[PDB]
This record gives structure tokens, C-alpha cells and sequence, in this order.
């Protein structure tokens, strides 16, 4: 039967005298100012022992509780529960897991779960040890609950083992389980006859599936009933041919973080106090002789939350949230006044947090305490680099090693082999001046048909006209040609793939390591968002976005009129305002160009806003850019503010004061020829190798194909909310995702498209 | 709002996201802001062949992030994937 415990009000005073008593030091237990005050998950033991240590007691447990062991003591915080704070209203239940006879004696394992405003916050598990000679198999039992195991049925044999199991009870016989993940969430209740014969197994609990909308739905339950076994055969099945939804996964070499030294304190009357654990042993030398210790030895507790306020110094960097779990073997007894030495280990990595392994051995080099913690890594963002180095060769020395960045590349290498007829893996390796595609065969059709089917919208004339990219490949073409200067590498169709490739694979190694937290937030700059999405959502396969992104280089790359050279009269220029004058705001850098782009007509707009009155690209008409430049050129040399003289001098001369050095930049911006090359200004750096201006609203023509052809690459059921909502920040809003009312008006204001404008106007229709 | 709505919903406004993404500005100021300060960002982590964004991040915590990282007294490390390898995959020297 579970045991019911008091509620515990967690109090300031309590916290102060439990840090004190254990030397915790950490900032988070101290009383601050504007900011609750936290207390240790050492603290969980004072508020589960009067519930805990009951377990202990009850007649069929008979045990000399003189000669009692405490073998191990484990926290572990239930995922997303912030830890204990002043004020929080604890409840504690306590359950016996199991109660087996060793030879050696008795081993009583509890869990004793902490449980605040309803929702329970953590477990505290404890091996407790009865020495003796127990025959009482009666009244051992092993009541377990499972950790939860995973089975991606891929084949038909996987679904015809799974039938030959009579345990494996669905409620519906004829339920489709091809290309579905079943969870066992089991239960495993165990009596003895023997020490090595169980007399009664019974595992049970619910099998889920998942559904395209990740929500688990129960399809069956496990019902597995047997006497007299040796083993219990489903967790073992499930072991064999499932997973655990987590893995540890090891550092190559432990990496030995510190060994730091301890002292137990003089006396155990503090820890008594504080705990509440006024075992006569710990203080009494004369119930200690009685016991056969070798003196008043420090409670196990003590060492426990001494070592683990070292861990969480040096591994949690002094945040105490960031330890999750925490497990202590007690080895051997420790007497008042003795010098430990812990040496702390990062040993590997379980979905983003890290596994440090500690032992702690006294002066005579004896281990005493060995025990695991997990220490979730800081709050992460991740953030994706867009286009900018195509250095040959790039991913290719985590290619020759990685097996996850292998795989990143074999896939996409023969998506374009099968669907485009070129392997990206050439391109990135040894960037070909020219790269001939062959239409040959029934490959070579598919192939010609997938370069034919790739169209782009542009305006001609006021009109919107819905030209082919690739115009000379027919029905009738055998080949078509892919020209360049030095390399393709450095054309934006080939780059793209490869840059998100890169970026992709690097992650994906990463992820295989166990280096990526669950909760990680991630941006990406302008390209970086398909690789960024790929990666911590996996909203697109490698194959969708190796599409996408090549089909987005194509559409970039025609997205202008260009003349025989292939140079078009566009451009981009990386402004500074800082380095014009101080004084020189953003809004001053906006106000200056808006006024150039309304008055000499051409196309100009701020397309990065890349780090505050330091760093913005501006993009649009390659003249305009000039006119940008000599008036940038021009206030510098005057030192002549526009943000003081448009307030403190005057109202709207600014306007007509800046238009008639508009006119003076414009009018000797205009007379030289239409393939004009960019200066290197005071406050303008030319983008050496763009000649598209986007991220702006002149490609807001060429939307339409692109949507259509995301569409299909993007599939709803693959669209996971959870990966997305509050981690993934757009470039196009810069908000955390939600799937709010507020925010698809956000993105109407910026983007008037039809499939938004219908989900405001009919929001309460998809809310039931 | 049923799962399979949402989904479908969410679905709808990715692909509207990604599809105006190359139309309208990248506003990478406000995104430095959002993470940095509306979740207090500990590690930023660049992956790609450059530290570029992890270059702009530096700019950006220097230029109006001293006042407010030593008021709430957090480190924020910025790494890439590319120079720092060795602080994100935990791959030290003897």
C-alpha cells in the first residue's frame, strides 16, 4: 500500500539551516531582492524521509534496524518541472518498488514521489539493506514501473512477430501497424517463490500509437500473466527490438572536470537537526559500539549533499535548476573530521545533458561515494549562417568521419543523381568550372521532365508573366549545360544546397553526439532558416529541402533581367552608420533612403538589419546604391546631422535640404554606363558577387511558383507544432512561432496572402 | 483548438513564412534582441563554415547588453561550429 506523508511548507529559515548544515553555498539558496528564493534538491529528503523511511517499517518487513544499510539515495526531476522554491506547499507519497532476499540479507528499494500544487516535481528513490538471513519470500514482491519503450514497425515480419506474442492485445485485430510507432508505457509486477524463480510475473499497460500529429493514442494494452518464471520475457522482447526514447551516448574520453575536497563536519548534530534523521549511530558513541561501526559515522545524506553541491558548482556552473538527477552509491562508513577528495567526470551525453560520473575516496584512497548526476547544458539558441563563404571542399573532413553527416550527403547526393543528374558531392568537392546534365534513357526523361516542370513569375511590363526557368530545355533537348567563371560552387543554385548541406550535417552530428537540448530556441539568417527548420524541427526530409533550396537558387538567379554577360543592374552595399558620424541613427539611415527611393525612382530598401547603427545591407537598383553611397559620402564630409536638425532647427526642410543632395548624387550617378561597378564608400562596402536584390519587395512577384513548389515539399502531417511553437524565430516577423490569432496578423501586415487574410477572418470556426 | 487543426494551421502559416521570407527584410536586430533578452540566451551557437552571426552577436551584447547581463549576472557564451568545435562537442587536449 502506498504511505501518505505530511505537507510540508517549504519555508526561509528551513532552506538557511539545511545549506548551512550541508556547506552549499550556491546564490540561488541565499535571499536576493526581486527573485523567489530556490531550495537545494537535497532538501527533497527532509520533506520525503518521514514518508521514505516508513517503508522500512511494517512487520513483514521484519529487519534489526541497529544493522541497517542505506546502499544508494537518487533524485530525479520530472521533465519541465522548475525546481522547489520558499513558499511551495509540498505533498510526498512514498511506495515500496521492491523487497527481495538476497542471501546476504534484505534490499528495500522506495520511491517516494514530491508532488506540489497537484502535479508531482520529483522522485526520490533509496536502497535501504536489512543484514541477516530472511526465508520470508512471501512478503518480497517487485512491483516495477518500465521505462517507457519505442518500435518504429517498419516491415511485415516486424508485424508478425509482434502477432505471435499473446500478450500483445490491440483492440481493434486488424489495426494497420506498417510505418507506425507503438510506446509501451508497462508495468511489471513480480512475487517470489525462491531467491531465482519468481512464483507470479505481470507485466501490463497501455500500447500507444503515434499519431501524424505526434499526439499519442492508446490502440491496445500489454497483458502478460504467468507463474512460476525465471524473467519476465516482454521487457526483454522490448529491449531486444525496441528503445528507450533516450540514449546515453559516451564521450570518447572522460574529460576530468575537477577534484575538489570535502571535510565532514566535527559533529552530526546540525545534519540531524536540519533532516530530521535522529538515528542514534550518527551521534551516540555508545549506540554506535552497540551497532559494531567504528565510531559515530556521518550520515550518507550528509556526503550525498555535500558532493552534490560540488557538482553542482563545477559542472551546473553554480545553477542549481541545470541538475536534473542525481544518484549516490554509499561504499563505505565515514567518520567526523575526515578529508575527501571528489573527482568529478563528464562521461557522456543523454538528448542534451550532460552524464558526470564522481567517486569520492577518503585518506587512505578507499572509494566511498561513487554516483551520477545529469546536468542540463545552459539555455541554448542555435542560429544558422546564410550565404557567405563557399570555400571548395566545405563539410567534406566531417563527411570523411561522421557517420549522421554521411548520411546527411549520400542522401541528398542521390536525390539530385536521381531527380536533377548531377551529384552535389562533385560540386562541393571539386567545383567544376562547367557541369553538363545528359537527358538519356528513362532516368534522362524523368530528369529533363523536373527541370522543365521549374517555373518563375516576373513582371513584364506591368504585367505578370509566368516564364520557364531553363527556356532552351524542351521535349526535344539531350542535354543542357551549367556555365560559371572560376566554379559552379560560387553560383547561387549550387551554393545553396551545399551551404544547407553543410549546415545540416554539422547538426546532425551534433545530434548523433547528444549535444542538442530538448528546449533549444533556433534562428537562421536568410537561407539559415531551411537548415535551421530541417535540423530542430525536421519539418522537411534532406531530399525536400535539397529541392527547395536548389529551386530557390534558380529562382534568385532569374529573378532579374540580365544582359549577354549575365550581370544585371542590381546590387548590395553593407552600410555602417557609425563610421558616417555617431550621431547617425538607424532611423536616420531609413529616412535617408526611403527619400532616395521616392525621389529618383529607382529601387532601394534596407534588406538586413544586421546589428544596431553597425551593420545593414542595403539592396535594390545598382544606380540607386551609387546615389545611397555619395550622399553617405557626402554627409560625412559636411559632419552634418539630419536626426538634431529635423527637431531642434527645423520642421520638414530636412526633406527638401536632403532631395537636392539626392539630386546632386543622382545626376552624376546616372551619367555613366548601366553595368555600373560599386565604390568602396566611407560608410558603403560593395557585396562583391550578388546581383539579385532579395529580401526585397521586387521579389514579391516571384512568391507565387515558390509557395506552390514548398507546398509540395512540405507535407502537414510532418509539421510538428511543439518543435516549432516558441523556438523557431522567423526572419520575416523576428516572434517566437505561435499558432495565435495575433500573430497571423502579424504576418497579413507584412505579407497581404490570400491563405492568412481567410484563417483571421474565420479564426473561431477552426478554434471548435 | 484540437491537435489536428492546429497542426494543419501551423502548416499553413510555416510554408506562408518561408514563401515571403525572400521578399521581405531579414530583421536579424530584433531576432538578436529575442533571443538575447526574451529567453536570456546562455550559449549562442553559429553552425556554418563562418563565425558571421556569432561576429554580430558579440557586437550586438557589447553595444547595449553590458547594463543588462551585469544586472541579472549571467554569462552568455557565444561559440561556432567551425572555430570552437572543441567547447561544443567537449573534445579537450591531454
Amino acid at each position: 500500500d502506498v504511505i501518505k506523508g505530511k505537507d510540508f511548507e517549504i519555508t526561509a529559515k528551513e532552506v538557511y539551516d539545511f545549506t548551512h548544515a550541508v556547506g552549499n553555498n550556491c546564490e540561488d539558496f541565499v535571499s536576493r531582492p526581486d527573485r523567489t528564493m530556490l531550495a537545494p534538491m537535497d532538501f527533497a529528503i527532509v520533506v520525503g524521509w518521514r514518508a521514505i523511511i516508513k517503508a522500512i517499517f511494517p512487520n513483514t518487513v521484519d529487519g534489526d534496524l541497529l544493522k541497517l544499510v542505506h546502499l544508494s539515495n537518487g533524485y530525479k526531476m520530472i521533465p519541465g518541472a522548475k525546481p522547489l522554491q520558499v513558499g511551495d506547499v509540498v505533498s510526498t507519497t512514498a511506495v515500496i518498488e521492491s523487497v527481495v532476499n538476497q542471501p546476504t540479507g534484505k534490499i528495500v528499494d522506495v520511491v517516494g514521489t514530491l508532488s506540489r500544487n497537484g502535479k508531482p516535481v520529483m522522485e526520490v528513490t533509496s536502497s535501504f539493506f536489512y543484514r541477516g538471513n530472511y526465508t520470508d519470500f512471501e512478503n518480497t514482491f517487485q512491483k516495477t514501473v518500465e521505462p517507457v519503450y519505442q518500435m518504429h514497425i517498419k516491415t511485415s515480419k516486424d508485424i508478425a512477430v509482434l502477432r505471435s506474442k499473446e500478450w500483445f492485445q490491440l483492440d481493434d485485430e486488424d489495426f494497420d501497424l506498417l510505418n507506425k510507432t507503438l510506446t509501451f508505457e508497462t508495468e511489471t509486477e513480480v512475487t517470489f517463490k525462491n531467491a531465482n524463480i519468481f512464483s507470479s510475473v505481470k507485466c501490463f499497460g497501455p500500447i500507444k500509437v503515434e499519431l501524424p500529429t505526434k499526439e499519442t493514442v492508446e490502440i491496445g494494452i500489454v497483458d502478460y500473466e504467468a507463474g512460476a518464471s525465471h524473467g519476465n520475457p516482454v521487457v526483454d522482447f522490448l529491449k531486444r527490438n525496441g528503445s528507450t526514447l533516450e540514449q546515453k551516448v559516451n564521450l570518447e574520453n572522460p574529460i576530468p572536470i575537477a577534484v575538489l575536497d570535502s571535510y565532514t563536519p566535527s559533529t552530526n548534530e546540525p545534519y540531524a537537526r536540519v533532516s530530521g534523521d535522529l538515528n542514534p549511530i550518527h551521534v551516540s558513541r555508545h549506540f554506535a559500539s552497540y551497532a559494531n561501526l567504528p565510531g559515530t559515522i556521518t550520515h550518507g545524506m550528509f556526503s550525498s549533499a555535500s558532493v552534490r553541491a560540488l557538482i553542482e558548482n563545477w559542472a551546473a556552473d553554480s545553477v542549481s535548476s541545470r541538475v536534473r538527477g542525481y544518484t549516490c552509491q554509499f561504499v563505505d562508513m565515514v567518520l567526523p573530521n575526515t578529508a575527501l577528495k571528489t573527482s568529478i567526470q563528464h562521461v557522456g551525453m543523454i538528448n542534451g545533458r550532460k552524464l558526470i560520473k564522481f567517486e569520492t575516496r577518503n585518506e587512505d584512497d578507499v572509494v566511498v561515494l561513487t554516483g551520477e548526476a545529469e546536468i542540463e547544458q545552459p539555455v541554448t539558441t542555435f542560429v544558422f549562417t546564410g550565404q557567405g563563404s563557399q570555400e571548395q571542399g566545405m563539410g567534406m573532413d566531417l563527411y570523411k568521419t561522421s557517420k549522421a553527416a554521411q548520411d546527411v550527403w549520400n542522401r541528398a547526393d542521390n536525390h539530385f543523381k536521381d531527380t536533377y543528374g548531377f551529384s552535389i558531392l562533385d560540386i562541393v568537392i571539386n567545383n567544376p568550372v562547367n557541369l553538363t546534365i545528359h537527358f538519356g534513357g528513362e532516368k534522362g526523361k524523368r530528369i529533363r521532365e523536373n527541370y522543365s516542370a521549374m517555373i518563375f513569375e516576373t513582371i513584364v511590363d506591368g504585367k505578370l508573366k509566368t516564364e520557364k526557368i531553363f527556356k532552351e530545355i524542351n521535349e526535344h533537348s539531350t542535354s543542357y549545360t551549367f556555365r560559371s567563371e572560376k566554379g559552379l560552387l560560387s553560383a547561387t543554385q549550387f551554393t545553396q544546397p551545399a551551404l544547407t548541406l553543410m549546415e545540416k550535417a554539422a547538426f546532425e552530428d551534433l545530434k548523433s553526439k547528444g549535444l542538442i537540448p530538448a528546449d533549444a530556441t533556433f534562428a537562421g539568417h536568410s537561407l539559415g532558416e531551411y537548415a535551421a527548420l530541417a535540423s530542430l524541427a525536421d519539418v522537411m526530409s534532406i531530399e525536400s529541402l535539397v529541392e527547395v533550396v536548389f529551386y530557390r537558387g534558380m529562382t534568385m538567379q532569374v529573378a532579374v533581367p540580365r544582359d549577354e554577360l549575365g550581370r544585371s543592374n542590381y546590387g548590395m552595399i553593407a552600410i555602417n552608420p557609425g563610421r558616417v558620424a555617431a550621431s547617425f541613427s538607424q532611423e536616420a539611415l531609413q529616412y535617408v533612403v526611403e527619400r532616395v527611393g521616392k525621389r529618383t525612382g529607382w529601387l532601394v530598401e534596407i534588406v538586413n538589419y544586421n546589428v544596431e547603427n553597425q551593420q545593414y545591407v542595403a539592396a535594390g537598383d545598382l544606380r540607386a546604391l551609387d546615389t545611397v553611397t555619395n550622399v553617405l559620402n557626402f554627409i560625412k564630409l559636411q559632419k552634418i546631422d539630419i536626426i538634431e536638425l529635423q527637431k531642434s532647427l527645423s520642421l520638414e526642410e530636412v526633406e527638401g535640404h536632403l532631395f537636392e543632395i539626392i539630386d546632386e548624387a543622382s545626376k552624376k550617378s546616372a551619367v555613366k554606363p548601366r553595368p555600373l561597378k560599386l565604390e568602396r564608400g566611407f560608410a558603403c562596402i560593395p557585396l562583391v558577387g550578388i546581383s539579385v536584390p532579395f529580401h526585397s519587395t521586387y521579389l514579391m512577384n516571384g512568391v507565387k511558383p515558390f509557395k506552390s513548389f514548398l507546398k509540395k515539399n512540405i507535407i502537414k502531417e510532418n509539421v510538428k507544432v511543439a518543435r516549432l511553437a516558441g523556438k523557431y524565430i522567423p526572419n520575416l516577423t523576428a516572434k517566437p512561432f505561435q499558432v495565435t490569432k495575433e500573430y497571423f496578423q502579424d504576418v497579413y501586415d507584412l505579407t497581404g496572402s490570400e491563405p492568412i487574410k481567410e484563417i483571421i477572418d474565420n479564426w473561431e470556426k477552426y478554434e471548435q | 483548438m484540437k491537435p489536428e487543426v492546429e497542426q494543419e494551421l501551423a502548416h499553413i502559416l510555416l510554408t506562408e513564412l518561408l514563401a515571403y521570407q525572400f521578399a521581405s527584410p531579414v530583421r536579424w536586430i530584433e531576432t538578436q534582441d529575442v533571443f538575447l533578452k526574451d529567453f536570456n540566451t546562455e550559449r549562442v551557437v553559429e553552425i556554418g563554415p563562418s563565425p558571421t552571426l556569432a561576429g554580430m552577436a558579440q557586437r550586438t551584447l557589447k553595444n547595449k547588453y553590458e547594463s543588462y547581463d551585469a544586472a541579472l549576472s549571467l554569462h552568455r557564451e557565444i561559440l561556432c561550429y567551425s572555430k570552437d568545435a572543441k567547447e561544443i562537442y567537449y573534445t579537450p587536449d591531454p
